[PDB]
């Protein structure tokens, strides 16, 4: 957007076994980024291996 | 032990084990590290 | 080293015969603890009860007919039978299910070992070489559709060729998601009411998909093809029940209805011999 | 050297049981309950240990063990989802890790006769009634802290009530290769079995998966003396113990 | 020496706050928030500690900020009480302390003007606007993450929504002796103030006192440029910090 | 080898997260620099994704 | 001699040699010695 232009976004990564998120409350219960857009123009959310099994199937 | 006189009668030489994926994912002049402002 | 040591008579205030089975210790009470003994040496090591040496002998665990005809006329090619599949699983024959199934958790190196075998029940003047291809599909990759699909290629997929009437010889790593097979899952795919219980992918190997390469003639062959695994490097852990009644399905503990009786009842009354 | 072995007691958190009638605790395989080393971890999220706040004893209902019941069948940890903080975090985390020291309590006077066999089942996957393929639903086989009594008859798409067939095809004298404990009556009221983690994974899914299932079957049926009631009360409590949980996320939702 | 100081991040938990416009943060009286010490001490159950699975921020309901909007204002910690696992241990506990990161989010274009005064108050002790003796009713001094509106009108048995008198009787002028901080939109998008525990007591009961309330009012009114939407969002995120909980229980039953 | 480092609460003026894609640099963010983590090892090697084994 | 790179490759083990029943027949969190009263 413009160099004039703001916004504030939250980044959230909801682990497996619950729901799919459908308010902005129950992604934020979850992994979470809030990024300010600024002077660095892009965020970086790493999405952490949360998973009790080594490997999951690509399919 | 090989039973032939030539290098492309050989088997494969397993793998290459000194990786560096900077030359592909952070190709820059400048050297940046991460904390630190991209741009200033 | 000695199996019973020399032993004469007791006269002492420690019983070691008289105990409490309620702790869940089963007390090891030796030959010398109830009688006078003589000293005697095992000289016997164990190798044949080890779990490498109970479960590392092969076993047949599928077997499929595939026949080379004329693809023209035929909607199913493998209705046809003329390339099948298989869900890679141990426990379609009960002799090999029973011996790995009595552990929670195995974790082992694969052999497999294919046996093809020719028959041709109609009209035949010679026997056929026939060339099978055996294509390992795991899971994500896409199952073969016809004899001539161009998933033969294998462009990554491992796949083994070999003459009809010999054999074939591969061994496979373990291929287990988590640190050991689960023999039992007490649980569910996901939260939900009505999803599959045990049989889920902590069981999924992948499947095989078999095919005769060569390409077809005027008499039918019918080829039965045999696979049999061999384990190698076997560990297990959690040891179980014996399994008694027979079973109903691959993955899944159930039993028949109006199942006989498996205690061997006595003739006679509990005083016969 | 005068000393007895039948008192015992186990202080977890803020509650503490008390015996006088006791057999030697069992400790399954030997090994004591313990966290997650760094050595075998998978997933990378820092672990939530709640210590005190969740390690103490939880009382399941008291069932009735009549001279015709059949048995009880608890799994874990699906049993303590209602108990407490422990039931709140094991739907809030989407992983899961937990040992439990189980104490199963049977009183009686000296002229009554029975025998309980207390048996701890990892991965005990129920059999349907129905033979065949047929699945156990999700709901019958996570009942919660009321158990599944094996005495009740067998239902639709649910798993099969045959107590001498272990609801899974083996014989109930083989149970005993399970770490186990007797309430000889005779001899014992309380039963006590310390389970750490048994899973082939480091830490896991706890709304999806029961690691362990915990069987009390009477072999020697009950036997009250003459103008008795025909009926005794047993008592199971249950402390998480060693426990882990991963993945912090919104509540989980479960069937029923 | 060349370097930047608007570009602050705070890493709590499994979420993670940025900034772009942030003012240096506040920390109540020089103090940053800390565990009960055993000098201090006085309940004897040893304290359940839950990390990493309650110390994070928490998002509360977007406010719009209007051109007539006269303030909002919080109590703490009873707005977290239907956050995840700390509003469960919050109910289940009798006694807990626990210090605060709260963050205070305001963005705007460089056409905007106005200025919030964001400050944090230790006991705010609200008057009722019936006057004479007249009490607040716990319903609303405790409405949770919806927190109080001071532009609405007064209800019966309710607090007064008077903001210049600072609902006590007090002038607005005078709330910057309290850890305050000012989101100037020309200057800033962010405040923010890290609270330790403020208490006469060493721990106590959470679901009868609030030991802080935050406020955010609206000094210069909001000046939007012409033919803007006359209205702005504004998010305010708190993580709990340092928290402690003693005395586990059943839940805690509370009005309404 | 280390796959996760050990890592607690972050309150700093370098902020990992925030970059410039526009430089063609894809910055080597790890778990650790957005959550808080435990230590884990690789206990991998990579034989099987080598250009002489694809 | 090994004819093959991988692990998998290689014929049994043998035997593991060093064998202790007590963590299936005794499992008990005090340790109990035969002869003396198991309950007192």
């Amino acid at each position: 957007g413009p160099a004039l232009s703001s916004a504030k976004l939250i980044l959230a990564y909801t682990p497996p076994g619950a729901r799919g998120p459908q308010d902005r409350r129950e992604a934020m219960l979850g992994t979470h980024v809030v990024w300010d857009i600024g002077l660095q123009s892009t965020i970086v959310m790493t999405i952490p291996w949360t998973s009790g099994v080594q490997f999951r199937y690509t399919d | 032990i090989n039973y032939y006189k030539d290098a492309a009668s050989t088997s494969s030489a397993g793998q290459s084990l000194s990786m560096d994926p900077s030359k592909f994912t952070e190709p820059v002049k400048d050297l940046m590290l991460k904390g630190a402002p991209a741009l200033n | 080293t000695v199996a019973s040591i020399s032993s004469g008579p007791k006269h002492t205030q420690k019983v070691p015969i008289l105990t409490a089975n309620e702790t869940g210790a089963t007390m090891p009470v030796l030959p010398s603890d109830s009688i006078e003994t003589r000293t005697t040496y095992m000289h016997f090591n164990g190798s044949e009860t080890d779990v490498e040496c109970f479960l590392g002998r092969a076993a047949c665990v599928h077997v499929t007919e595939i026949q080379n005809k004329d693809a023209t006329g035929i909607d199913n090619h493998r209705e046809a039978k003329l390339f099948n599949d298989w869900k890679i699983n141990l426990s379609s024959l009960v002799q090999l299910r029973k011996k790995l199934e009595l552990f929670t958790y195995v974790r082992f190196d694969s052999e497999y070992t294919i046996l093809a075998t020719a028959s041709q029940p109609d009209s035949a003047n010679y026997s056929s070489n026939l060339v099978v291809q055996a294509m390992y599909v795991p899971p994500g990759a896409p199952n073969p559709k016809e004899w001539d699909d161009y998933t033969w290629q294998s462009a990554s997929n491992p796949s083994v060729f070999f003459k009809v009437g010999d054999t074939s010889r591969f061994s496979v790593p373990y291929v287990g998601l988590a640190s050991a097979y689960n023999c039992f899952y007490d649980g569910y795919s996901h939260d939900d009411a009505e999803t599959q219980y045990g049989i889920t992918v902590l069981n999924h190997m992948g499947s095989m998909a078999f095919r005769i390469v060569n390409e077809h003639d005027e008499h039918k062959t019918l080829v039965k093809i045999r696979v049999y695994h061999r384990a190698k490097h076997v560990e297990a852990w959690i040891p179980r029940a014996p399994r008694a009644l027979p079973y109903t399905s691959i993955g899944r503990t159930n039993y028949p209805k109006n199942t006989e009786p498996v205690i061997k009842k006595r003739k006679g009354d509990i005083k016969s011999y | 050297c005068g000393y007895s072995d039948r008192v015992q007691q186990i202080t977890l958190g803020n509650s503490t049981i008390t015996t006088q009638e006791a057999a030697n605790a069992v400790v399954c395989y030997a090994e004591w309950p313990e966290y997650l080393p760094d050595v075998d971890a998978s997933d990378v999220n820092k672990t939530s240990k709640p210590d005190t706040s969740v390690c103490r004893f939880y009382t399941l209902d008291s069932k009735t063990w009549t001279t015709g019941s059949k048995g009880w069948c608890w799994k874990l940890p699906d049993a303590l989802k209602d108990m407490g903080v422990f039931g709140q975090n094991m739907f809030f985390h989407s992983l899961g890790r937990s040992g439990y020291t189980v104490h199963v309590q049977c009183n009686a006077t000296k002229f009554h006769s029975g025998c309980l066999l207390v048996v701890v089942i990892p991965e005990h996957q129920l059999a349907s009634h129905e033979g065949g393929n047929v699945s156990v639903k999700y709901t019958f086989t996570h009942p919660g802290e009321r158990g599944i009594d094996l005495s009740s008859a067998n239902e639709v798409g649910g798993p099969v009530k045959d107590v001498i067939y272990n609801m899974n095809g083996t014989l109930l004298g083989n149970l005993l290769i399970f770490p186990h404990q007797f309430i000889n009556l005779r001899t014992n009221n309380t039963a006590t079995i310390v389970i750490p983690y048994i899973n082939s994974v480091p830490i896991d899914s706890m709304t999806r998966h029961n690691n362990v299932s915990l069987m009390v079957i009477p072999i020697a049926p009950l036997t009250v003396p003459t103008g008795a009631t025909p009926s005794l009360p047993i008592t199971v409590t249950i402390a998480p113990m060693c426990t882990e949980f991963s993945g912090i996320r919104s509540k989980s939702i479960v069937p029923q």
